[PDB]
C-alpha cells in the first residue's frame, strides 16, 4: 500500500499489542487468585464426591 | 514511529469494523431497553 | 452541438486516466518541465476545462443538456492518487466500484457507502 496506509495499519497493530499485553497481565493475576481459591474448593468437592465412588 | 489513541478505528481494517459493530449492537440493545422503560414511565405517569 | 441545439446528450470518457498519460507524453516530448509524478503542471486544467462543458442549459438557450460520465482507474484502490483526486474534486458525484465487493458477489460493485451524488433529491422520479 501507500505510506499512509502502512502508517495507520502499524499504529493500529501497536495499539492491539499493548492491549493484549495488558490483558495477559490481568488474566495472570486473576489466575493466581483463582488457583489460590481452587485448592480448598478442590478438597471440598472431592469430599462431596467421595460417597458415590465409595458406594 | 509511534502509536496514538483511537488508531484501531482510524485504520479501518477488519478490527475497525469489528469494533464498530461490537459497539453498535450493544448500544442498539440498550437503546431498546431504555425506550421500553420510557414507554412504561409515560404510561405510568399519565394519571 | 446537441446540447446547444436543444437536444440532450450523454458523453462517456473512458478513461480519463489515459488522456492524462497521453498529455504527459506530449508535454515531456515538447520539453516542458515535468511536475508531480511527471505529469505537467496543467493536468488539472486539462480535465477541469473538459468536464466543465457538461452543462444543463436553461430554456432560453434551448434547454439542451450534456451529461458526462468520466471513467477513472485507480491503482489497488488508491483513490488518494493524483489524477483520481483531481477528477474527484472536479466532478459532481462518484460511483466507487470495489474489487472486494466484485468478488464477494455484489455486482455491480457500486460501494453505496461512499458513492455520492450532489443532486440527490432532485433528478429523481417521485416513485423512486
Amino acid at each position: 500500500a501507500t505510506l499512509k496506509d502502512i502508517t495507520r495499519r502499524l499504529k493500529s497493530i501497536k495499539n492491539i499489542q499493548k492491549i493484549t499485553k495488558s490483558m495477559k497481565m490481568v488474566a495472570a493475576a486473576k489466575y493466581a487468585r483463582a488457583e489460590r481459591e481452587l485448592k480448598p474448593a478442590r478438597v471440598y468437592g472431592v469430599g462431596s464426591l467421595a460417597l458415590y465412588e465409595k458406594a | 514511529v509511534r502509536s496514538s489513541a483511537g488508531a484501531v478505528r482510524d485504520a479501518g481494517g477488519a478490527f475497525g469494523k469489528r469494533e464498530q459493530a461490537e459497539e453498535e449492537r450493544y448500544f442498539r440493545a440498550r437503546a431498546k431497553e431504555q425506550l421500553a422503560a420510557l414507554k412504561k414511565h409515560h404510561e405510568n405517569e399519565i394519571s | 452541438y446537441f446540447r446547444d441545439n436543444g437536444k440532450h446528450a450523454l458523453i462517456i470518457y473512458d478513461d480519463l486516466s489515459k488522456q492524462a498519460v497521453a498529455y504527459r507524453q506530449m508535454s515531456l516530448l515538447l520539453r516542458r518541465p515535468p511536475g508531480r509524478e511527471a505529469y505537467p503542471g496543467d493536468v488539472f486544467y486539462l480535465h477541469s476545462r473538459l468536464l466543465e462543458r457538461a452543462a444543463k442549459m436553461n430554456d432560453a438557450f434551448g434547454g439542451g443538456s450534456l451529461t458526462a460520465l468520466p471513467v477513472i482507474e485507480t491503482q489497488a484502490g488508491d483513490v488518494s492518487a493524483y489524477i483520481p483526486t483531481n477528477v474527484i474534486s472536479i466532478t459532481d458525484g462518484q460511483i466507487f466500484l470495489e474489487t472486494e465487493l466484485f468478488y464477494k458477489g455484489i455486482r455491480p460493485a457500486i460501494n453505496v457507502g461512499l458513492s455520492v451524488s450532489r443532486v440527490g433529491s432532485a433528478a429523481q422520479t417521485r416513485a423512486m
